[PDB]
């Protein structure tokens, strides 16, 4: 809402497309940019306003980038957790945090392509009352 | 006694110590039980005094470390000359220096940096530099890119050559201690060869290469027609036509008929009207005179032939009535502590760097420098800040010498011991001066600010109202204008037109003109002295009270760098010699940030501007400095609010990054206030609760996390506080003049 | 070699004579005897000032002190104060100067009523100064400061205002 | 000042002024009854924040009123 | 030996620097060809 | 009626501080309270 | 002025008494048959609250504590 | 108190008006050799061959000096407290043994038989004049 219209009907978007300001080395990068942003909704400024409501029509605004992060983010955290727990079994744990043991890390880094499958499998994520409880309350 | 003694194969060159971190220290070599080990690894990497109790190993590390540093500076310089060759408009600037801006960078055509590649003239789209290397290389006579290309390669070869030296010396051929302690041999060699012969050889350049090339180029001949430097040596007819003094040859030199060389060794004492800059012949006569002085000055000391002084002898003789033994024992401290040497060298080299900037603006020593107002402020502002940093370092190491290397046996009733024994009188009186000035320097601004708001403009301290004229400076100014006639009569023009004379006009721009001094200029000079005095109060107190105090008598055993003693005694917070330096940096800033504005606003208002052929000068801000620089609101209105319009409006232009850099610094600045205002006690408790969450999900780290140390928190803040401050006015200075 | 190098150790050298000494004979004490602090000229001047002069009553001291300050404080208010360019410029200085004397006398009697600890002894004045160690002495000093201060300002007003007639 | 610079630097500075006043000849007559010491650690925090807050208040007030009043919206 | 050199790269800064350079190069090189992607286009 | 401000302003700025500070100083410096 | 309290978890390191600048602490014999010694705080007027002893005691939490209280010339470390 | 003062020209840092009015201190020690030692407050001084004496403002300066004397292997450092009336008390060692080495004559004081965690809550002792640590 808020006086939000499609692009082509909006005169502001039609004017900004002329002033290209080509980003990349390609001469037609500016024209290709504005043509691609024709799909989005444009306000009085002509700048596209993205709707992150959750509409399947506007899924590319937030929904598709959103899933792309969490798959990557869980890859990073799940790899760091498994590498950290693996170090704990070895003798000198503090040194491996600094000087990484690639024999342990790189196999673990290879995994994580399916972290949710492993995550749901571990219903015991190490949580107990045996942790740092730290004066009485 | 000054013989060369060298140990052979001191240490191997194995790569295993790289894998072993913290090898240099014993405690760190054990292991990283906590995160503070990581921060301590960096804070002790260069502190060789802590690694070993052996002075010889410390000296060898230092001598080799300097060589690796010169590699960095040479690589930085070799890249500078390289960018001038490939990514630059130098060849176009040479033909049309006034109407073409200097650029040396090309941002790539990616996400949208390309707007930064603005039209700087000469068919080149790039960032407009302000270092002034275009003016430097022109004075060097570099008229083509290949001459510029070859010089870059030599620096890299020179860089690796320095790098090979530190390897050769630390691993293979280590000098012993007695080689380093020969200070008398060091001073002679550096004075005569490094400073003396280096100046003499550079005069060979000015006489053979630069001045003929410059004398041709400013005369109207194109760079295409200018011969190369080698042709002057082979063919003397071209040189004799420009400088007829060479027809006599070298015979007038040895026969003391030095008047024959007056054509190309002048004492004009002024700027060249064509190119805003000092005469090249005056710079040739310059270095030749100074080289003889340096060559002569270096034979003072003895060095194995019985002819020369012992510095120990001279110092011991300079005792007096008030100073019991005078300078007895200083030679031992200077020869037994690297920190004392670093303190003297930093303190005066920093004061030297400040003295350069004051000279370079009034008498531009390069061609086409004053017309480039962008370069002058950036060149002035840069060195002014560098010297301030180094002076503070001189006080820090002065305290480190005390806590570490001060021996009471050596310093017995000498000039130093006698200073420590009355430290209270030195500081108490300096405390009085800082309070005296701060009232009568800043209070006058408040009185003017109060009166102008009250509607009483006749009660202010101003030029029309009550006026405080700097008669002593006006007095000294008048002498230098009248000097070329009577005192030092051989000079034709006054030394600098800043003192007085006439307006010099290069193109439409004014290069330099007399800087009149009034009540407003009176009102700022003392503000520097006031801020400088407080900076000395903080730093000087750090040196004297580092060993002991009435509050703490055992401050030496704790060390130079400790946060406190404890809560009691009312509180022992920031009592160390380190913490004094931490506070002095804020005052080193406030001392310095006003200096660059006093230069920036005045020159825009009184000196820099455009001049008409009739003789009427239209300055940039139109004399607003006279009446507005006597109130704090005028600085806020006419200097900060007004001149910053180009920065905020820089978006969508080539200067748009300055608007970003002007702003990102403000974030980094306030980010400093986290670490200065806060304390570790809060942060470790917060980290404790966060550690529980990781224990819950079994993501607990092996190296147990710890908050930053107390001294580090103060350190990280002042690092941000300064970086956010300097980076802010850095972009404001750039974008203002780059538009204006 | 020059003889100046050989004589550096001898006590006959003019260098080796030391001007600075410990406060009294005890070096543990704070002060240091200096030509500014312990010279006969400075000692005579300070010890014979009204605050330290021997054989004077507390009232006589404040009168000498007040007459000086009253005569001094007239200047800043007249020439540099407001209404400095007007017929009544000198008159404003007389009132403002007497104003400080009242405030100054208030602080004196106010400091007096609060039990003053002591009057300290230093190198420049070895003996204790006077009977300024009691409320009675300080109170008489305050009343004397008021009389002299009002008189001194009037004197500076009379001379300054009637200077042209004196010329 | 009170937030950044902490006590131990200041109390040392105070000891010097105490030395001077006790050793200045004419000012030896007048002396404090209560010994002057630096502000405590918690006191300086209080004094510092009150300054940080008062300036935060008066500054925006003058901008809030004058910007709106001079233009009258 | 070679083992001593490999552990130097295994340390945190060199391991972080090499990995983080590759991460930055991938994003920089993607924005080169595919200039600007505010949203995924909609089939 | 405007003459009241000419009498009330100075006593607030001068008389009241002098009376308060003078009493408070002697009160805090008193040995027995 | 201050109050230095010594708790049961001492083991006789003798580190507290050494770190004290003003000699507020002292090691005394304990009536424990197998306990070698224990610290003490006999002259508490001279405590200057610098908390060096709290840094020296190696127990998991400190057997010795220094609770701040009424100040004086000695506790505030005023030579003047 | 009997001893020779160490030889030093003097210093601004030292005894002040507190010494006359309030409890000046004095340290005594005997030296085997005349040596240069740093003073507690600024400068250096030469101790005499035997029975040195130095007047001191605060007790902290004396014990801080004693730690320096132990570097020169002088362990017979004695401190006194001098009131304005001249009362001198053997203050630092009450008995000849040092504080570090145990002696039967001493007695424990301010000993809390409870552990530190077993201290009562302050709400239990409010409006009573009692303190938690007591
Ligand atoms: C030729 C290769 C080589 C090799 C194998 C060694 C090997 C060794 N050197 Mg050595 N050295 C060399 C060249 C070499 N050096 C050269 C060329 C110099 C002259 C500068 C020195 C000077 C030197 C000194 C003075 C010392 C050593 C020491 C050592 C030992 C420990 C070093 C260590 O673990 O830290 C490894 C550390 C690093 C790899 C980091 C170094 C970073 C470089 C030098 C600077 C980079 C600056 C950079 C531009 C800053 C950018 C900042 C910003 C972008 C973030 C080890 C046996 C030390 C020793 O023996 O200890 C007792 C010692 O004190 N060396
Ligand atoms: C002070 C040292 C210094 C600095 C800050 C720079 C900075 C720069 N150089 Mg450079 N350069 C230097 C020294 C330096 N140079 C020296 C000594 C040489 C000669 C050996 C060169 C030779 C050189 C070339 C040949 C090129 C640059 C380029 C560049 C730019 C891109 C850097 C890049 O892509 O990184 C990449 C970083 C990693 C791969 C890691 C950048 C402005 C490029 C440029 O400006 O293109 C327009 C380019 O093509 N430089
Ligand atoms: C010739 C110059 C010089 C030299 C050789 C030294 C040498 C030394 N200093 Mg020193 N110092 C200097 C100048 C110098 N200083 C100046 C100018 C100052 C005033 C600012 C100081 C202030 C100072 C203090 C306060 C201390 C030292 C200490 C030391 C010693 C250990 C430092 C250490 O471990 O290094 C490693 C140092 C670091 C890792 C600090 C990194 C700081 C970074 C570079 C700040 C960021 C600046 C950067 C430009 C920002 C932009 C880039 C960034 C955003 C990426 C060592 C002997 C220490 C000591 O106790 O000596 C025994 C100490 O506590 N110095
Ligand atoms: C704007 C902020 C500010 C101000 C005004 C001050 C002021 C001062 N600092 Mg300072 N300081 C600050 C920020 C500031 N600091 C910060 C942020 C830091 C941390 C880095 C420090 C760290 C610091 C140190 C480490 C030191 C100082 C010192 C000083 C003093 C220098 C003496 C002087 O200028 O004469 C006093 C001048 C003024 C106070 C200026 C304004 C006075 C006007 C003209 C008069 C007021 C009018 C009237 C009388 C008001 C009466 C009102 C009535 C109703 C009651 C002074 C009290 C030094 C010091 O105390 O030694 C002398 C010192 O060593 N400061
Ligand atoms: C600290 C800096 C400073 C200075 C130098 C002045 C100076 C002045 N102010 Mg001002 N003012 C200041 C700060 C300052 N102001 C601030 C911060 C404010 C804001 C609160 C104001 C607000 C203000 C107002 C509102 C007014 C003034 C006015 C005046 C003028 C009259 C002064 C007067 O009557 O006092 C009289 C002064 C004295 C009685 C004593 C001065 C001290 C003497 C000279 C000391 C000498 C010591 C001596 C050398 C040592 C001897 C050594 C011994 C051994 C012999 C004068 C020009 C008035 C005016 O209209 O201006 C024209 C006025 O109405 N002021
Ligand atoms: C502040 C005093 C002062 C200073 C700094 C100078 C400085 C200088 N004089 Mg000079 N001069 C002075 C007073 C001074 N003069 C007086 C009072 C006289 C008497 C008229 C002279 C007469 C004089 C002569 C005759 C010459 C100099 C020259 C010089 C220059 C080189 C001198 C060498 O050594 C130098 C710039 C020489 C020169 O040519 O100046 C460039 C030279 O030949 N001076
Ligand atoms: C809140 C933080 C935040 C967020 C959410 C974003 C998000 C975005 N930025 Mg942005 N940016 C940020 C911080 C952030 N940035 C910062 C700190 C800066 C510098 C100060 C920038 C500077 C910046 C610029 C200059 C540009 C973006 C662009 C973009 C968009 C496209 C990036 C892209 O192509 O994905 C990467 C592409 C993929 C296909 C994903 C691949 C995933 C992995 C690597 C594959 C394996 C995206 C919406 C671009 C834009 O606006 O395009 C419309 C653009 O040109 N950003
Ligand atoms: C007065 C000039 C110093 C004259 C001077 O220093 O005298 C120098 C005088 C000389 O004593 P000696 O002959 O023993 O010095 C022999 C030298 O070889 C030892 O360095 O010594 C003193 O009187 C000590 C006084 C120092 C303290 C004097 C006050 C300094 C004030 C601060 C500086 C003000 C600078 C203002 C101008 C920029
Ligand atoms: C050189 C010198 C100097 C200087 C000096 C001076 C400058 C002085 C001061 C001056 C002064 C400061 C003076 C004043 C005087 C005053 C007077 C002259 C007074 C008068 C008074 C009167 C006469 C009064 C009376 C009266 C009375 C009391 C009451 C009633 C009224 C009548 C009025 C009657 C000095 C010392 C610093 C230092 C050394 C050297
Ligand atoms: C914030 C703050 C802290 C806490 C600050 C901390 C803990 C800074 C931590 C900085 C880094 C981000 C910690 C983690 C570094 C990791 C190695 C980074 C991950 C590696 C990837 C980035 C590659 C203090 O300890 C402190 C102490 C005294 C006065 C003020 C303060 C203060 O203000
Ligand atoms: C300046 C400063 C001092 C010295 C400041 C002192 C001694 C205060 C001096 C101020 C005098 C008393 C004048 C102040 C007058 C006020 C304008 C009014 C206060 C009165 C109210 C009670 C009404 C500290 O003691 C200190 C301690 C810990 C951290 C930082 C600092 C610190 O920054
Ligand atoms: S636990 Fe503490 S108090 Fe007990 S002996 Fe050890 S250091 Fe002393
Ligand atoms: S605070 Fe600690 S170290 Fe200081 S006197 Fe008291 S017990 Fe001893």
């Amino acid at each position: 809402g808020a006086d939000l219209t499609p692009c082509a009907e909006n005169p502001a978007f039609q004017a900004l497309a002329k002033n290209a300001r080509n980003t990349t080395a390609d001469p037609q990068s500016g024209q290709k940019r504005f043509e691609r942003y024709s799909q989005a909704l444009c306000g009085p400024e002509g700048y596209p306003h993205l709707i992150v409501d959750g509409r399947l029509d506007r899924a590319g605004d937030f929904l598709i980038p959103s899933i792309l992060f969490l798959y990557i983010a869980g890859w990073i955290g799940w790899v760091g957790r498994a590498y950290l727990q693996a170090i704990k079994k070895d003798s000198d744990t503090e040194q491996k945090e600094i000087q990484l043991d690639l024999g342990i890390a790189l196999p673990i880094i290879a995994t994580g392509f399916a972290w949710p499958a492993a995550a749901v499998k571990e219903l015991l994520s190490g949580e107990l009352t045996a942790k740092d409880s730290e004066i009485t309350v | 006694k000054a013989r060369v003694i060298v140990d052979k194969d001191p240490v191997p060159t194995s790569f295993e110590k790289w894998a072993q971190p913290g090898h240099f220290d014993r405690t760190l070599a054990r292991g990283p039980k906590t995160t503070t080990w990581i921060w301590n690894l960096h804070a002790l990497a260069h502190d060789f005094d802590t690694h070993t109790s052996d002075l010889e190993d410390i000296s060898r590390k230092i001598f080799a470390a300097h060589f690796g540093h010169l590699a960095v500076v040479t690589i930085w310089l070799s890249g500078m000359i390289f960018h001038g060759a490939k990514f630059s408009n130098y060849e176009a600037w040479l033909s049309d220096p006034l109407n073409v801006r200097p650029s040396a960078q090309v941002v790539w055509p990616i996400v949208g940096q390309d707007i930064l590649n603005g039209d700087v003239g000469g068919g080149f789209h790039g960032i407009q530099i302000t270092s002034g290397l275009f003016q430097v290389w022109r004075g060097w006579g570099i008229t083509n890119s290949f001459q510029l290309y070859c010089t870059a390669i030599g620096g890299l070869v020179l860089a690796g050559l320095f790098l090979f030296a530190g390897w050769f010396h630390y691993h293979k051929r280590a000098p012993k201690l007695e080689w380093f302690q020969n200070v008398e041999s060091m001073l002679n060699h550096h004075l005569q060869v490094l400073l003396g012969c280096g100046s003499l050889g550079w005069a060979g350049h000015l006489i053979h290469v630069s001045a003929p090339i410059n004398k041709l180029m400013d005369a109207g001949v194109a760079v295409k027609d200018i011969p190369l430097p080698h042709e002057f040596i082979l063919n003397k007819s071209l040189l004799i036509d420009l400088f007829p003094g060479f027809a006599a040859g070298l015979t007038p030199f040895f026969t003391l008929n030095w008047g024959q060389y007056a054509d190309f060794l002048t004492f004009k004492g002024g700027l060249n009207p064509v190119t805003g800059g000092l005469w090249m012949t005056d710079i040739a006569h310059h270095h030749l005179a100074i080289a003889v002085v340096f060559i002569i000055a270096g034979h003072q000391y003895r060095t194995n032939w019985g002819i020369g002084h012992s510095i120990k002898e001279i110092l011991e003789n300079h005792k007096g009535p008030f100073t019991g033994e005078g300078h007895k024992g200083l030679y031992e401290n200077l020869t037994t502590s690297w920190h004392a040497q670093l303190a003297t060298n930093l303190a005066f080299l920093g004061s030297l760097t400040i003295i350069i900037a004051h000279h370079m603006y009034a008498m531009p020593p390069y061609p086409y420098l004053a017309t480039d107002y962008a370069t002058q402020l950036c060149i002035f502002t840069h060195h002014i800040w560098i010297g301030g940093f180094l002076i503070v370092g001189g006080a820090a190491h002065a305290a480190i010498f005390m806590v570490r290397d001060y021996d009471p046996v050596v310093n017995q009733n000498n000039v130093l011991d006698r200073v420590i024994r009355h430290r209270d009188a030195i500081i108490s009186h300096l405390n009085w001066v800082c309070i005296f000035l701060g009232f009568h320097s800043f209070g006058l601004y408040i009185h003017n600010d109060t009166m102008r708001a009250l509607g009483r403009p006749q009660d202010m301290f101003s030029d029309t109202a009550i006026q405080l004229q700097p008669v002593f400076a006006q007095w000294v100014q008048n002498l230098h204008t009248l000097a070329p006639g009577g005192t030092a009569p051989n000079a034709l023009e006054p030394v600098s037109y800043a003192f007085g004379g006439g307006v010099l006009a290069v193109g439409g721009k004014v290069a330099m003109m007399p800087i009149a001094l009034g009540t407003a200029d009176f009102l700022i000079h003392h503000i520097h002295a006031f801020t400088i005095h407080v900076t000395v109060l903080i730093l000087l107190k750090g040196v004297l009270f580092a060993r002991s105090s009435r509050l703490i008598p055992d401050k030496a055993n704790l060390g130079f760098r400790f946060p406190c003693d404890g809560p009691g005694r009312g509180g022992t917070c920031q009592v160390s010699g380190w913490d004094h330096v931490f506070l002095g940096l804020f005052w080193m800033y406030n001392s310095l940030s006003i200096v660059i504005f006093h230069f920036s606003w005045k020159m825009q208002s009184d000196v820099w501007g455009t001049v008409d052929a009739a003789g009427n000068v239209s300055h940039i801000t139109g004399g607003n400095f006279a009446q507005s620089a006597i109130t704090i609101n005028g600085w806020l209105r006419d200097f900060l609010w007004a001149q910053a319009s180009q920065v905020i409006n820089s978006y969508g232009s080539a200067l748009s990054a300055y608007g970003l850099m002007f702003l990102g610094a403000h974030f980094v600045w306030a980010f400093s206030l986290m670490f200065l205002f806060s304390g570790r006690g809060y942060w470790q408790e917060l980290i404790e609760s966060i550690v529980w969450a990781h224990n819950k999900l079994k993501v607990a780290p092996a190296i147990q996390p710890r908050a930053l140390s107390i001294t580090q928190g103060r350190a990280v803040g002042v690092a941000h506080y300064l970086l956010g401050g300097i980076a802010t006015t850095w972009a404001f200075f750039h974008a203002h003049i780059l538009s204006v | 070699a020059q003889a100046v190098d050989a004589s550096k150790n001898l006590p006959s050298d003019p260098r080796n004579r030391e001007v600075v000494f410990p406060a009294g004979r005890d070096p543990q004490w704070g002060n240091l005897e200096t030509p500014v602090n312990a010279s006969p000229l400075v000692k005579w001047f300070i010890n014979n000032l009204p605050a330290y002069r021997p054989g004077l009553t507390p009232f006589r001291r404040g009168l000498e002190v007040g007459m000086a300050h009253g005569y001094f404080l007239f200047g800043p208010f007249a020439k540099l104060g407001p209404l400095r360019d007007a017929a009544n410029a000198n008159l404003a200085g007389l009132l403002g100067a007497i104003g400080l004397v009242v405030l100054f006398t208030l602080a004196l009697s106010l400091y007096a009523n609060s039990n003053p600890p002591t009057a300290l002894a230093s190198v420049t004045v070895p003996n204790p100064p006077d009977a300024f160690q009691s409320k009675e002495g300080w109170n008489n000093f305050a009343s004397a400061f008021l009389i002299g201060g009002i008189g001194g300002a009037v004197v500076a007003y009379f001379l300054t205002s009637n200077l042209a007639l004196i010329q | 000042m009170f937030l950044i610079s902490w006590r131990g630097y200041w109390q040392e500075l105070i000891e010097t002024l105490v030395w001077a006043h006790e050793r200045t000849p004419i000012a030896n007559l007048v002396r404090w009854k209560d010994k002057p010491v630096a502000l405590s650690i918690v006191q300086a925090r209080v004094v510092g924040l009150a300054h940080f807050t008062v300036g935060y208040v008066l500054t925006y007030a003058a901008f809030l009123i004058a910007s709106t009043a001079g233009k009258f919206g | 030996q070679s083992s001593y050199l490999i552990k130097f790269i295994s340390t945190a800064p060199v391991a972080a620097t090499i990995w983080l350079t590759i991460t930055a190069g991938i994003l920089i090189e993607f924005n080169r060809f595919f200039p600007d992607l505010l949203f995924h286009p909609l089939p | 009626a405007s003459f009241l401000s000419s009498i009330f302003v100075p006593v607030i700025g001068w008389v009241v501080p002098i009376a308060t500070f003078s009493f408070l100083f002697l009160y805090i410096e008193r040995e027995d309270v | 002025s201050h109050t230095v309290k010594i708790y049961d978890t001492c083991i006789g390191c003798t580190q507290c008494v050494r770190a004290c600048p003003t000699d507020v602490l002292e090691m005394v014999p304990w009536d424990g048959c197998k306990a070698a010694q224990v610290a003490s705080s006999p002259r508490t007027e001279d405590c200057v609250g610098c908390k060096r002893c709290e840094t020296a005691c190696p127990t998991d939490f400190l057997s010795i504590r220094v609770y701040l209280g009424a100040e004086t010339t000695r506790s505030m470390g005023l030579a003047y | 108190l009997s001893g020779k003062t160490p030889l030093f020209a003097g210093s601004t840092g030292g005894l002040l008006t507190k010494a006359v009015e309030e409890e000046k201190y004095a340290i005594t020690w005997t030296s085997p050799k005349a040596q240069v030692f740093e003073l507690p407050t600024g400068g250096a001084a030469t101790m005499h061959e035997g029975e040195n004496l130095l007047y001191i403002a605060r007790k902290e300066y004396g014990i801080a000096l004693g730690g320096q004397l132990r570097k020169f292997k002088i362990t017979n450092y004695k401190i006194y407290r001098i009131l304005p009336s001249g009362e001198t008390t053997f203050i630092h060692p009450a008995d000849g043994v040092f504080p570090e080495k145990v002696n039967a004559g001493r007695e424990k004081v301010r000993f809390n038989a409870r552990s530190i965690g077993e201290n009562p809550n302050p709400s239990q002792v409010k409006f009573s004049g009692k303190a938690t640590y007591d």
